[PDB]
């Protein structure tokens, strides 16, 4: 492809948005402007990414590129890009892409990016064996042999239909892989890429792990959202800094306790009660341990180092583990059963401080939390020791604010009124119980929230 | 209050980052999914106006992503929004601002 003598821009670049770029690339005040082969030849890379191009039509004639970004435009055919071979990395993500036949000749290429397009076959780039990173997630691509023979590839994403990786098995320059959100159960084949550093696989149907054993380089692993239960192969991966467990039905964690390079785990929503093997593990600063089977947290105290943990959705009843972590910056606990918040006092540096749903009652002891800026605690509940019932029983209010004040309830059940501090009821019958609710807007440093609960009192 | 049931963490890239892109950064989530279905998006620059889908979000996942590799000395930090809702269209959150913030 060469043009022959003098030809506007906009007779090459047919596609609006790519002749305007192109004006300016070749130095041109408007887009009608002449140019010849000369000055075309003279383009060896061309960032045109994000510009609302629909046609590459015109590049045919770029015959020197050798660097295209084309991502985040609105292209479908890319049938310009087959004859220029001297192209070495394409930035295509974010196309409507579905053809990538006009790629199987550019056999130079050494990185090529597809990511959220709407490829399914593949086939094309099976002669592209230069490639070392290929990025194909969020397509919808099922069947990967066309990867088999690309013997370079250090980094590699594909999704979303896969569930068979046996293509891999050759790729052992392989580095850093994510199969993230496909229909994987078997990674059997991932023993044969002994230099990965990184595995992301979250949202597959993993259940077996051993495949992992040997692949000791690696020190990111993403999990997340598979059904792991035994994850005894962990305990040879000893480079790990970042693991991601979350969403699965693991309970044992001792694997983990040597793993003490880790600085970030998730363990979120698993089968986990015992957490002293993470005792050992203090250079984490961020813990997830959520939506778990937790009572006691007293091995928490070692990890002097968290800056970020969670623990909503738990039993637990005494925070004060968390007490001596004088680093942290947010702090989620919403659904447990702490009373006594005193010891959160010591947590000066706390910014987020999520505690609904717990059996919080006054508020002083965080008067001094001013490094605040978000907070939640919404629907408290607790029931009182058993009263002895009287006509006229009467209890006092416990609900205190912030500021050491009580705060009157929000409604009193069974007609009982509120004249400070004391909560009285009238009552013609005996009846099992009273209760009260209370609900405050408050804001501790910058954090607001709704201090809200109810209150039940048992009648003897 | 704004918090509402967000569960978020601080957030930060490095520049000059390796594939494969897009890669997680983190996941954004709300405990509103306890009552039902949750769908994330974001928006703010970088985001949903210029330069746009620098940040991604997985709309059912909540994995927040960067899509290409970043560079401080350009854009050191970015503003974003996140967002939460049900099946039916409705807020389940306020919008939370999350910093991005571009490191060494
Ligand atoms: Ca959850
Ligand atoms: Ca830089
Ligand atoms: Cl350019
Ligand atoms: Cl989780
Ligand atoms: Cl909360």
């Amino acid at each position: 492809a060469t043009i022959t003598q003098d030809t506007p821009i906009n007779q090459i670049f047919t596609d609006t948005a790519l002749a305007e770029k192109m004006k300016t690339v070749l130095g041109k005040t408007n887009v009608t402007d002449t140019v010849s082969q000369t000055d075309l030849d003279q383009v060896t890379t061309l960032q045109a990414d994000r510009l609302g191009i629909k046609s590459i039509d015109g590049v045919e004639y770029l015959n020197n590129l050798t660097q295209i970004n084309f991502s985040n435009n609105q292209l479908t055919d890319i049938t310009p890009l087959k004859n220029l071979t001297k192209l070495v990395d394409i930035l295509m993500n974010n196309n409507q892409i579905a053809d990538i036949t006009p790629l199987a000749n550019l056999t130079n290429l050494t990185g090529l990016t597809l990511f959220n397009n709407q490829i399914t076959d593949i086939d094309p780039l099976k002669n592209l064996t230069n490639l070392n990173r290929l990025e194909l997630s969020s397509n919808t691509i099922s069947d990967i042999s066309a990867l088999s023979g690309l013997t370079s590839l250090q980094q590699l994403s594909f999704g979303n239909q896969v569930t068979d990786l046996k293509p891999l098995a050759n790729l052992t320059t392989l580095e850093r892989l994510d199969i993230s959100s496909n229909k994987v159960s078997d990674i059997s084949v991932l023993a044969k890429l002994t230099n990965l550093e990184s595995l992301i696989a979250t949202n597959n149907q993993i259940s077996d792990i051993t495949p992992l054993g040997i692949l000791t380089n690696l020190d990111e692993l993403s999990l997340n959202g598979n059904q792991l239960k035994d994850i005894g192969t962990l305990a040879s991966l000893t480079n790990l800094t970042d693991l991601d467990l979350a969403n699965n039905q693991i309970s044992n964690l001792a694997p983990l306790s040597g793993l003490t390079k880790l600085t970030e785990l998730k363990l979120g929503a698993n089968q986990i009660s015992n957490i002293s093997p993470l005792a050992g593990l203090t250079a984490l600063t961020n813990l997830e341990l959520n939506e778990n089977q937790l009572e006691d947290i007293s091995p928490i105290s070692n990890l002097k180092n968290l800056t970020y943990l969670t623990l909503y959705f738990n039993n637990i009843s005494d925070i004060s583990p968390v007490s001596s972590l004088t680093k942290l910056q947010r702090l989620f606990f919403y659904n447990n059963k702490v009373s006594d918040v005193s010891s959160l006092a010591n947590l000066t540096n706390i910014n987020w401080l999520s505690a609904g749903h717990n059996q919080i009652s006054d508020l002083t002891p965080l008067a001094n939390l001013t490094r605040i800026t978000q907070l939640g605690l919404n629907d408290q509940a607790w029931t009182n020791a058993p009263v002895n019932y009287k006509a006229n029983v009467s209890i006092p209010n416990t609900v205190k604010n912030v500021t050491g004040a009580l705060i009157a309830p929000a409604t009193i059940s069974d007609g009982g009124s509120y004249t400070e501090p004391d909560i009285t009821w009238n009552l013609p019958s005996y009846t099992n119980e009273v209760s009260y609710t209370f609900s405050q807007p408050v804001t501790i440093g910058k954090g607001t929230t709704t201090f809200s609960g109810t209150v039940t009192q048992p009648l003897k | 209050g704004p918090l509402g049931s967000w569960v978020i963490p601080p957030i930060s890239c490095p520049e000059n980052e390796k594939g494969p892109f897009p890669k997680n950064l983190v996941q954004i989530k709300s405990n509103k999914d306890k009552e039902g279905k949750v769908f994330y998006s974001i928006t703010g620059q970088g985001a949903d106006t210029p330069p746009v889908g620098v940040f991604i979000i997985e709309r059912e996942t909540g994995w927040l992503k960067v899509t290409e590799p970043l560079d401080r000395e350009r854009i050191a930090t970015y503003t974003l929004f996140s967002h939460a809702v049900s099946s039916n269209g409705n807020a389940v959150e306020d919008p939370m601002e999350i910093l991005i913030t571009v490191t060494d």
